[PDB]
């Protein structure tokens, strides 16, 4: 099993860990901030997914410094993760294209 | 902070009749409203969550409806054991807040 | 076509239940939702609930006592509404309507009159109403027929199996000792009767009865 | 749940005159308002969809305007066949809801 | 016709299937949730497109668990699909750049 597939697998596991830790820590950052909506675990988890995929729905977002710090890590993990799957598919196609010219 | 208005404060009904308790939020809170019953000298008891969801242990007689700002807890066919104060509570925005309460009187 | 066919009436004893039917025709999509709407006499439209026949999921009005259960039969293109444990609160017209999943009721059924009552079904008696001998005729003449001692509602009155529509009044029923009574009126040019025939047709869905009555001059 | 207000309940007009029926939503619903006509003993009939769109079969005499919360169904030159109850209905948010209705009287 | 072009083609077909199935299933998830706006098919289809492209307009989004589950699949299909077109173009340019050095 090639590096690029191990890495994509790793990045998926690591992103799901980031989405759960992020759920938990967003609620922990945002409770105590009057007006905050990112304060129960289930919608925190939905929030973490729409943040990682950079969907920017705009139904939920953090209003505190530590919530926003948590948000930044989730976004970076999401963009890296999905970038790494792209790199992995590039490698696969470059390989399949070497072979298809008998290199 | 979200204000929950429960008007009227007292609701009189005859036995076996249907009754509706109102809860109005000062801004939209989707379906993040939960309802408690508190009998004389008793602690609160969750009846309905997220505006409409049953709790096991609660008579089918109880139901909830509403979204946004206007929420209703209903009892089909009231009976004596329903005599209590009924409170609403929001979980949309920090901090959680309670309605001022409505007494049921038969 | 008639896109949605509902039975005209159901009588139901208090406490009892009833299944209303709604047989669809014309185009059917996977996307189609069938809705049910309650209208109490002299009151407005109340959304009861919806089902998607292709998947069989149903949603209900939370704001009202759940009386209903929605099912559909994919094969016979029929949606059902099981109303259970009825009382006189539940006496009303129940419409079914079809929504293409785009938000508006394109087409409605004719509606089922549901009456909750302990009283027996009774077909009506139909009586002619021809003028007396001494009544003077204008260029027009007025004829009618008297539909009395039926239960429950409704009845449908037509003239000349529906071909006579201009000059027709049907009065709302009045209710007296658990039996309804109404009358309907027809005006035709005085020359055209009785040389041209005039027949009232009286359908009473609840008793599956339809009767004709020719209006002839008094002998 | 969205409340549709249809005020006034009754609207008197003289023959051939223009008439406007109002429908107000309790919150913005864009153009997701549809209008039905129900004559005496008749079933509802769709007249206008999404606030302003013609249905084939409906006299050109009928039109609709509005967006957000304030919606209007209009008849240019009323006539006898227009005598009916007129209802509005929203499809912006679940559940669908109806206006309480306005009777046209000539 | 090279793997990377077959794959991009495949991913486009598969994404359009995901956008239609997603339209249908979002409406089916969200009807019965008071306040839900993702409840007619046409705007469900617009919703599925703005989700797949991760535009995050914020005019429509799901409020139920199964709607959000549907939303996640649509986002992933959209980010994978558009990532796969990127990989496909990388392969094309790497090839054109091998040849341009007589490798």
């Amino acid at each position: 099993s090639a590096l690029h597939w191990r890495a994509a697998g790793a990045a998926t596991v690591l992103l799901v860990i980031v989405l759960l830790a992020g759920s938990y820590l967003a609620v922990l950052a945002e409770r105590g901030a009057p007006g905050a909506q990112l304060i129960t675990y289930p919608r925190a988890l939905w929030w973490s997914v729409e943040t990682a995929t950079t969907v920017g729905y705009g139904d939920l977002y953090p209003v505190t410094l530590w919530g926003r710090c948590v948000a930044v890590v989730v976004m970076v993990a999401g963009i890296t993760s999905f970038g790494l799957v792209t790199a992995a598919l590039a490698t696969w196609f470059v390989g399949r294209e070497q072979e298809r010219r008998g290199h | 902070d979200i204000l929950l208005t429960q008007s009227p404060a007292i609701l009189s009904v005859s036995p076996g009749e249907r009754v509706s308790f109102s809860c109005r939020a000062s801004q939209s809170i989707g379906t993040d409203i939960h309802w408690y019953q508190q009998r004389t000298n008793g602690s609160p008891r969750l009846l309905i969550k997220y505006a409409s969801e049953s709790i096991s242990g609660i008579p089918s007689r109880f139901s909830g409806s509403g979204s946004g700002t206007d929420f209703t807890l209903s009892i089909n066919s009231v009976e004596s054991e329903d005599i209590a104060n009924y409170y609403c509570q929001q979980s949309n925005r920090w901090p959680f807040t309670f309605g001022s309460g409505t007494k049921l009187e038969i | 076509q008639v896109q949605l066919q509902q039975p005209g009436a159901e009588l139901v004893k208090p406490g009892a239940s009833v299944k209303l039917s709604c047989k669809a025709s014309g185009y059917t999509f996977t996307s189609d939702w069938i809705h049910w709407v309650k209208q109490r006499p002299g009151h407005g439209l109340e959304w009861i609930g919806e089902i998607i026949p292709s998947y069989g999921r149903a949603n209900y009005n939370e704001k009202i006592q759940k009386k209903a259960t929605l099912t559909a039969d994919k094969s016979s293109s029929t949606a059902f509404m099981q109303l259970s444990s009825l009382t006189s609160e539940d006496s009303a017209v129940y419409y079914c309507a079809r929504e293409r999943g785009d938000g508006y009721f394109a087409v409605w059924g004719a509606g089922t009159t549901v009456t909750v009552s302990s009283a027996k079904t009774t077909p009506p008696s139909v009586y002619p109403l021809a003028p007396g001998s001494a009544a003077q005729t204008n260029s027009m003449v007025t004829l009618g027929c008297l539909v009395k001692g039926y239960f429950p509602e409704p009845v449908t009155v037509t003239w000349n199996s529906g071909s006579l529509s201009s000059g027709v009044h049907t009065f709302p029923a009045v209710l007296q000792s658990d039996l309804y009574t109404l009358s309907s009126s027809v005006t035709v040019p005085s020359s055209s009767w009785p040389s041209e025939t005039v027949t009232c047709n009286v359908a009473h869905p609840a008793s599956s009865t339809k009767v004709d009555k020719k209006i002839v001059p008094r002998d």
